[PDB]
RNA sequence: GAUGGUAGGAUAGUGGCCUACCAUGGUUUCAACGGGUAACGGGGAAUAAGGGUUCGAUUCCGGAGAGGGAGCCUGAGAAACGGCUACCACAUCCAAGGAAGGCAGCAGGCCAAAUUACCCAAUCCUAAUUCAGGGAGGUAGUGACAAUAAAUAACGAUACAGGGCCCAUUCGGGUCUUGUAAUUGGAAUGAGUACAAUGUAAAUACCUUAACGAGGAACAAUUGGAGGGCAAGUCUGGUGCCAG
RNA sequence: AUACAGUGAAACUGCGAAGGCUCAUUAAAUCAGUUAUCGUUUAUUUGAUAGUUCCAUGGUAUAACUGUGGUAA
C-alpha cells in the first residue's frame, strides 16, 4: 500500500464536481490493471454517474479475451491444474467480469454514436482517427475519464519530443506528435506511468477545488413555470438537456403548433440533442398537427429522432436494411428520399435534415418547414431562407453532457473544428494587388503540424480555407492532409510588406499520384501491407487503358478553395492555380520560397471533382483537359464525377490529346443512358473535349469527314427521303425519329450549328421529345424554334444529299 | 465497501493508498518529471 | 390374421412375424374370455436365526424416461443414461452478425436446511499385468427423542449434651442410646488429565495400560411439595393492646 | 554416443467410467424352474484345426510441425 499522488484523485474530483470530462494517459506494460482504480475513483467521486465503461482498441485485446465463458472455462481448467486457488480473482479480471463494456473496434466507431458512457478506453495510441476521437470523447460524459494506453515506441516519442521540439525517426505521422503537444497543453489531462507515479509535463499543478448551477435553475424554474398540460409533458419528456434546448424546443412548439406556412431551421453543433428535441416535438406536432408528417433524413440514419418520437409519443399516449414505416394507434410520418413525392406532399408539415441546396429548395415549398442544421454552406443556406416564408429560425448552441468542458475546448483545438470568417488583410484592393501577382508560398507541412501557438493559429486559417463550405470533407481527411507522403499545400495569400501578420487567400493540396514517387512509397508501404494513394492515375488505367499514363507521373488536386467573399476570390483562385503551373513548369520555417521554385519529375496535371457548372468553368479557365468522367451517380448530390487532368510536360501532348478524343467519342453515346443533365452544360462539355483535342493535336487526331458510300448506308434512301418530306413539309416523327440518331451523331461529329441548333442536336442526342427539352431551355418561341430544328435538319439532310448522291 | 481496500483502493480521508523505454520512464519519473515547466515554446516568440 | 394350408419377404434363425391365394376355422361349464385390491403387497424370491410362530434375510411391483413424440448410427451384446438429423417449446452467451445443451435436473425446507471426508486393506470385477484401477464396495465424522448399567462416598476414633421417637378428636398414653454446620484419623478409588502399545490401508472407537488425580472429598445432581418464624417496616378493617 | 539413445508441457495411441433416479398400477403373458434349438447368434474361456507359379524388397498422400491469417467466440 501507498499514497498515490495529491493531483490524480484530485482531478476526478473537481471534474465531476465542475461536470467536466478529464484525460489521463498512461506508459508502461502493466497498465491495464490500474483501470479498476480509475473506475473506482470515478465512481467513488460521485455515485449518481453512469457504469459503463468502452474498451475502443484495433485488432486484438492487451491480456485478455472479452468472452466470459471462455474466461470462465479457462480458469476452470487452472482450477484443475492447481496453480491458483478457487474465489481468487485480481482486479483486472474483477473489473472486466463485473463490469459493463462496450468493445467496439477502431474501424466501426460509427456505431456508438448516440449512447452513453462514463469511462472510454482508448487501447492503441499508434492508430487513431480523429474521426474516431471526436467520435469517443463527444459520448463520455461529464464525471467522465478517458484514458490512453501507450507502447514503447510512443514512449521513444514522448521522451524525444518532450524536450523542445524533436521527433521520432521512422509515411510519417504529425498528427499523434500534435496530440502529445495537445495534452501538453491541457488543464483537464495527464500522463501517468504504470506504477502511478506522475509525469508532470502535462497539467503539472492542480489543486483540490473547494467543496461546494444558475442557468439549470433557470431551466427548472423557466419548466416549472411552463410546467404549471401535455404541452408541459412535451416540455419535461424533452428537457433532458440546457434551458437552451428548452427554450428552443417551446420557441419551435409556439410558432409551428397552430401557425399554418413557416419556415424554422434550428442550427447546432454536435452536442445539444437536435434529433432529439427534433423528436421530442414530433409528437406535440403529431398532437396539434396535421395527420401527415414529412420527414427528410437521410435513409436508415434517423435514430435520435425516432427514438424520441417513440419514448415521446409512449410518454403521452401510446399502444431491405431496416423498417422505418409509419404507425399510428388511434397519423403518417415517412422519411423519404429527394422530392419524388411532389405529388405526394399533401402533408402540411416537412421536417429536413442538414445539408444538397438545391434538393432542398425543390423539397421545401409548399408547407411547415422544419429543419435541422447541424454543423458536426450554412451562410448560403440562411442567405436562401432569408431570399423567401415567416423564417423564425433560431437555436442556440449550449451543451447537453457538460455545461462547457476544457475536453471539448482540446478536441476541437487539436481537430480543427473551429472557424472564423474575419478579414485580417492587409487591404481588399492591396489583394486585387496579389490578385494580379499571383504569387505562392508553400507550406512546409513538418514545421506546420509541429503545434506553436502562432503557427496553429495560422494553421487554423488554413483549415477554415481548405473546408470553408466545401464538398463535406472531414477530420480523418485533415489526417490526410497532415501525415501522408504524397502531399503539399499552397498558401497565396499576402502580397505586402507589413508586419507580422497576414491571411490565407487561396489553399490548394496537391497528391502526387505518381509513377516513380508512388512506385517508391508503394514499395515502401508493402512492407507495412497496406496502402491505397492512387487514384486519378488508376482510374484512367482502366477506363481508357494507357500505359502512358501507367508510365507519366501526375499531381492530382485533393482539394482547393478561397475566400467567400467575392468574383474577387474566384480570381485569386484563378491566379492560384495559374501560380501553381509556373510552380510545375518554371527546426523548420513555417512557410517556404526556395522550394516554391522547387518541384518534381511530374507529367500530368490533373483535378478530379464533381460535375458542377462553376467547376466545369473553373475547369475551362484552368482549361485542362475535360477527361473521362463516371456517371454513376454518387448519392451525396447525386453529381457525376469528372477527371480532368492537364498535360504540362516536355511530350505527353499526343496522349493527353487521344484521351479527350475518347472522352469525347464516349460522352456522346453515355449521354443516352445516364447523363440526361443539362444542354448548356452538355455543349460546354463538348466543346472543352474538343478544345483539349484542338490544343493538343497538331493533325494527329484529324478525322476525315462523312465519307460517301458509309453515309449512305448509315441512312436510308426512303430516310431521306422523309428528310426532304421534312424539309419542304412537316417534320413529324415518321421520319424524324428513326433518322435523328445518325443525324445527331454526325452533328456532334463533323459545317456548323447555331444555338437553338446546337441545342436541337444536344436534344436529338439526349432523345427527350419536342416540348420538354427546348421548353426548359429557351423557354420561348417553342413551335419556332421546333421548324428552326426542322429547317437546321432540312440544311443537314441537304448538305449530306448533295455531298455524297 | 467504502473506509475499506475493494481489491487494492484503501480510501483515508483525502489520500488513496493502492499498491503494486523502462529506464527512459524510470528517469522521466525520477528527475524529468517537472523539468519540462519551461519547455513549452521552444523560442516560440508569438 | 381370427384358425390352418402353399409360396415368397424379413430374420440370428423356427414361426400368419408380414403380404398374395385358398379353406371357415379355434378356445370354452373338465371353467374360455372378462372383474380388483391390505398386485408401498404378493408369489419360496431367498437367508435362515437353539422358543419371535404369518415382525424376523433379500431378487422382482408392471413397463417406460433421459424436455416431447419421429427417423437414423455404433457394437460379441443396444432400438445406448455417454451420437446425429428434422419439427415444437424451454433456455444461456452475444460486439445482434451467429455458436449452443439440456441443470423444465437432483439434493433440501414447509425454531435439529452442515451428510457430498479417507481407502481398494477386505469381497468381487476389469486389466497388455509378477504393477494398474473400480463414488462397485469398505471405513470414519456431524446430526440425543431420559432407552441403558455405574458414581456423587466408605470406615473408625474422640468430645459434649439429655432427650429423641410413636399413637390419639380430647385429656393424655406408649417406648427407648439418642443427638451435634462438635472435633478428628488414615485407607479406598472413580470421573478427569495422560505414557503408551494394540487395533486398523490409515485414523477413530472398543480392549490392555504405566504417571498425576478428593476433602466445602468446591472434582459444587436436580425437581416438586408441606410448614413456620422475624422488623422502631407497610396496608386494610373497628366496640383500646385486636383481627386480617 | 555428429542417422536413435534420459527428464518430458500439448497431440495420436491401448483402455477408464463395465451399470444410477422418478413416474402410470401387469393375475403363471411380470416372474421362477424346466424341455429343446441337426429351429439360431456369439467377443472372450477351453479342446482341436490349411498343398493351382510361359517372354535382395513395391506408390504418392496426409499428420504432428512450421508459416500466413480470419472471428466476440
Amino acid at each position: 500500500k501507498k499514497a498515490i499522488d495529491s493531483r490524480i484523485p484530485s482531478l476526478i474530483r473537481n471534474g465531476v464536481q465542475t461536470k467536466q470530462r478529464s484525460i489521463f494517459v498512461i506508459v508502461g506494460d502493466r497498465a491495464r490493471n490500474q483501470l479498476p482504480n480509475l473506475h473506482y475513483l470515478m465512481m467513488s467521486a460521485d455515485l449518481k454517474m453512469n457504469k459503463s465503461v468502452l474498451w475502443a482498441y484495433k485488432k486484438k485485446l492487451l491480456g485478455f479475451t472479452s468472452h466470459r465463458k471462455k474466461r470462465e472455462n479457462k480458469i476452470k481448467k487452472e482450477i484443475k491444474r492447481g496453480t491458483r486457488e478457487v474465489n481468487e480473482m485480481d482486479p483486472f479480471e474483477s473489473f472486466i467480469s463485473n463490469q459493463n463494456i462496450r468493445y467496439v473496434y477502431y474501424k466501426e466507431s460509427e456505431k456508438i454514436l448516440g449512447n452513453t458512457y462514463g469511462m472510454c478506453i482508448l487501447q492503441d495510441f499508434e492508430a487513431l482517427t480523429p474521426n474516431l476521437l471526436a467520435r469517443t470523447i463527444e459520448t463520455v460524459e461529464g464525471g467522465g475519464i478517458v484514458v490512453i494506453l501507450l507502447k514503447s515506441m510512443s514512449s521513444l516519442k514522448q521522451l524525444y519530443t518532450m524536450t523542445m521540439d524533436v521527433h521520432a525517426r521512422y509515411v510519417v505521422a504529425r498528427f499523434n506528435e500534435r496530440f502529445i503537444l495537445s495534452l501538453g497543453s491541457n488543464p483537464n489531462c495527464l500522463v501517468v506511468d504504470d506504477e502511478l507515479n506522475v509525469l508532470p509535463l502535462s497539467g503539472a499543478k492542480n489543486v483540490k477545488p473547494l467543496p461546494p448551477d444558475e442557468l439549470p435553475p433557470k431551466q427548472l424554474e423557466l419548466q416549472e413555470l411552463k410546467e404549471s398540460d401535455v404541452q408541459p409533458a412535451g416540455s419535461l419528456v424533452s428537457l433532458s438537456k440546457t434551458v437552451n434546448q428548452a427554450h428552443a424546443i417551446l420557441s419551435f412548439i409556439d410558432a409551428i403548433s397552430e401557425k399554418t406556412v413557416a419556415l424554422t431551421a434550428g442550427r447546432g453543433r454536435g452536442k445539444s440533442a437536435a434529433l432529439g428535441i427534433s423528436i421530442a416535438a414530433a409528437v406535440s406536432h403529431g398532437y396539434s398537427n396535421i395527420f401527415v408528417t414529412s420527414p427528410s433524413p437521410e435513409n436508415l440514419k434517423t435514430l435520435f429522432e425516432f427514438i424520441f418520437k417513440g419514448f415521446d409519443a409512449l410518454g403521452y399516449q401510446e399502444h431491405f436494411n431496416k423498417a422505418i414505416v409509419r404507425v399510428d394507434i388511434k397519423q403518417y410520418i415517412v422519411p423519404q428520399d429527394h422530392q419524388v413525392l411532389g405529388q405526394a406532399e399533401l402533408v402540411v408539415i416537412d421536417e429536413a435534415a442538414a445539408i444538397i441546396v438545391k434538393n432542398l429548395l425543390g423539397p421545401y415549398l409548399v408547407f411547415m418547414a422544419s429543419t435541422i442544421n447541424g454543423y458536426e454552406l450554412s451562410l448560403k443556406l440562411i442567405q436562401q431562407l432569408r431570399n423567401q416564408q415567416l423564417r423564425e429560425i433560431s437555436l442556440d448552441e449550449p451543451i447537453r453532457y457538460a455545461p462547457g468542458d476544457p475536453i471539448e475546448k482540446w478536441l476541437n483545438k487539436l481537430l480543427c473544428l473551429d472557424v472564423t470568417l474575419i478579414k485580417n488583410p492587409r487591404f481588399a484592393t492591396r489583394g486585387t494587388p496579389h490578385p494580379s501577382q499571383c504569387n505562392l508560398f508553400v507550406v512546409n507541412r513538418d514545421t506546420l503540424f509541429s503545434y506553436h501557438p502562432v503557427s496553429e493559429n495560422f494553421l487554423e486559417k488554413m483549415m477554415a480555407l481548405y473546408v470553408s463550405s466545401h464538398y463535406k470533407n472531414s477530420p480523418n481527411d485533415l489526417q490526410l492532409m497532415s501525415d501522408a507522403p504524397a502531399h503539399k499545400l499552397f498558401v497565396l495569400l499576402p502580397p505586402i510588406d507589413p508586419k507580422d501578420g497576414g491571411r490565407i487567400p487561396d489553399p490548394l493540396c496537391v497528391i502526387q499520384i505518381a509513377l516513380e514517387g508512388e512506385i517508391s512509397k508503394e514499395s515502401v508501404r508493402n512492407s507495412l501491407s497496406r496502402g491505397q494513394r492512387a487514384g486519378g492515375d488508376l482510374i484512367p488505367w482502366l477506363i481508357s487503358q494507357q500505359f502512358q499514363d501507367e508510365e507519366f507521373a501526375s499531381l492530382s488536386g485533393a482539394r482547393i478553395v478561397r475566400i467567400a467573399t467575392n468574383p474577387e476570390y474566384a480570381s485569386m483562385g484563378y491566379g492560384s492555380r495559374a501560380i501553381e503551373l509556373l510552380r510545375d513548369y518554371f527546426l523548420l520555417l513555417k512557410l517556404s520560397e526556395q522550394p516554391p521554385h522547387y518541384l518534381h519529375y511530374l507529367g500530368v496535371s490533373y483535378g478530379l471533382t464533381q460535375s458542377l457548372h462553376k467547376f466545369w468553368k473553373n475547369n475551362s479557365f484552368v482549361p485542362v483537359y475535360l477527361r473521362q468522367t463516371a456517371n454513376d451517380l454518387t448519392g451525396e448530390h447525386t453529381c457525376v464525377m469528372l477527371n480532368v487532368l492537364e498535360g504540362r510536360e516536355s511530350n505527353w501532348l499526343v496522349e493527353f490529346a487521344k484521351d479527350f478524343r475518347k472522352r469525347f467519342l464516349s460522352l456522346l453515346s453515355y449521354d443516352f443512358h445516364k447523363f440526361t443533365a443539362v444542354q448548356a452544360l452538355s455543349v460546354i462539355e463538348s466543346s472543352k473535349k474538343a478544345q483539349d483535342l484542338s490544343d493538343d493535336e497538331k493533325h494527329d487526331n484529324k478525322e476525315l469527314t462523312r465519307t460517301h458510300l458509309d453515309d449512305i448506308f448509315s441512312p436510308f434512301d426512303l430516310k431521306r427521303l422523309d428528310s426532304y418530306s421534312n424539309n419542304l413539309l412537316d417534320y413529324h416523327v415518321i421520319g424524324d425519329m428513326i433518322p435523328m440518331l445518325a443525324l445527331l451523331y454526325f452533328g456532334d461529329k463533323m459545317s456548323s450549328v447555331q444555338s437553338a441548333i446546337l441545342l436541337a442536336i444536344g436534344l436529338q442526342r439526349k432523345n427527350i421529345d419536342t416540348i420538354a427539352k427546348e421548353l426548359n431551355l429557351p423557354s420561348n418561341q417553342t413551335i419556332a424554334m421546333f421548324a428552326k430544328i426542322m429547317r437546321k435538319m432540312s440544311q443537314y439532310f441537304r448538305q449530306l444529299l448533295s455531298q455524297s448522291i | 465497501a467504502p473506509m475499506s481496500d475493494v481489491g487494492g483502493v484503501l480510501m483515508d480521508k483525502d489520500a488513496v493508498y493502492i499498491d503494486i523505454e523502462r529506464g527512459e520512464g524510470e528517469k522521466l519519473m525520477t528527475g524529468l518529471q517537472s523539468v519540462e515547466q519551461s519547455i513549452a515554446e521552444k523560442f516560440d516568440g508569438v
